[PDB]
């Protein structure tokens, strides 16, 4: 069976300002099958609590989802969103990197 | 200005752990506006948008009988699929159907669509006739021989080109400050040093709905679509999309290069540089 | 709103 790894981005809802609330965003899209694991990460460690989107899917059959949770970015702290799928031998981390 | 509805269908099975997961969503354009989902404690399926809100009590208790039954005849079709090709009941499958219409400015129908795959790939779909079958293997022939005895396909024309246009006519309606309004993107370059010799030059598209739109990056006028990293476009989380298209370019040669930026929220197309 | 009908594969 043909299975299809995610692509994946984490960013911001608005533009990154220090001291400012916004909305972090993981998008993983592209994938098949359906089952995945999304977290977010705030210095290496779980954010709890966060929401997702219904499971829905695009033209070429491939699935779609969006995690996210409130956040206020600041010069020091780190965030990141680790996927992990049955394409994938380990889990992947992608740094969230407010120019992206 | 042209306009879509549709509805969105997975079922997977998970031998062992229960009857399959069966998750629908509603859109109208790129806006959701309805969803059920199987593993929730009393499922009903729950408005998404503000301005499906307003139907009343029968509304929603239509739509949940519907999707509780979808999710019944998608629970044996699973099963039926195992025997079509072969399979073992042991593992993990995958049932996913769409269907929805087209209509134009003028509220006419444009196109419908009824379509299912079967573990990522194309199954069966009603073709753009709305009266014949595309079966994509032989196992896929045998429902659509099924399916031609019991002219579903007319079924599916009288509810397409009927019912499917005139609801999706009342939500654009109802629905008129948000579905018939564009946003057009808030667009800048940013100018991030790789080495002393050369930089990326990023075009930014935020804000934006709905999400179609076109992002290219000139050099002294001629498209660089083997140069340009464009990434999928992506939900900001509050009706918006956002989108950016990057090119490496020598230090020193950055006003050679213009960002195209082409929405319906626009005017006319954008034309911008990097402004140090 | 979604079709009333339909039929097993
Ligand atoms: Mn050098």
């Amino acid at each position: 069976m043909i299975q299809r790894t995610p692509k994946i981005q984490v960013y911001s809802r608005h533009p990154a300002e220090n001291g400012k609330s916004n909305f972090l965003n993981c998008y993983v899209s592209g994938f098949h099958p359906s089952d995945i694991e999304v977290d977010l990460l705030k210095n290496g460690e779980r954010i709890e609590k966060v929401e997702h989107s219904d499971l829905s899917f695009s033209k070429d059959w491939s699935f779609y989802l969006l995690y996210y949770t409130e956040f206020t970015p600041t010069e020091k702290d780190e965030y990141a969103c680790r996927v992990n799928h049955v394409t994938l031998s380990q889990p992947k981390i992608v740094k969230w990197d407010r120019d992206m | 200005g042209s306009h879509s509805m549709r509805y969105f269908h997975t079922s997977v099975s998970r031998p062992g752990r229960g009857e399959p997961r069966f998750i629908t969503v509603g859109y109208v354009d790129d806006t959701l506006f309805v969803r059920f989902d199987s593993d929730a404690a009393s499922p009903r399926e729950e408005p998404r948008a503000p301005w499906i809100e307003q139907e009343g009590p029968e509304y929603w208790d239509r739509e949940t009988q519907i999707c509780k039954a979808k999710a019944q005849t998608d629970r044996e079709d699973l099963r039926t699929l195992l025997r079509y090709y072969n399979q073992s009941e042991a593992g993990s499958h995958t049932l996913q159907n769409m269907y929805g219409c087209d209509v134009g400015p003028d509220g006419r129908l444009l196109r419908g669509y009824h379509q299912h795959a079967y573990d990522g790939k194309d199954y069966i779909a009603l073709n753009e006739d709305l009266s014949s079958w595309t079966a994509a293997d032989t196992a896929a022939q045998i429902t659509q021989r099924k399916w031609e005895a019991a002219r579903v396909a007319e079924q599916l024309r009288a509810y397409l080109e009927g019912e499917c246009v005139e609801w999706l006519r009342r939500y654009l309606e109802n629905g008129k400050e948000t579905l018939q309004r564009a946003d057009p993107p808030k667009t800048h370059v940013t100018h991030h040093p790789i080495s002393d010799h050369e930089a990326t030059l990023r075009c930014w598209a935020l804000g934006f709905y709905p999400a179609e739109i076109t992002l290219t990056w000139q050099r002294d006028g001629e498209d660089q679509t083997q140069d340009t990293e464009l990434v999928e476009t992506r939900p900001a989380g509050d009706r918006t999309f956002q989108k950016w298209a990057a090119v490496v370019v020598p230090s020193g040669e950055e006003q050679r290069y213009t960002c195209h930026v082409q929405h319906e929220g626009l005017p006319k197309p954008l034309t911008l540089r990097w402004e140090p | 709103r979604r079709k009333w009908r339909r039929w097993h594969l």
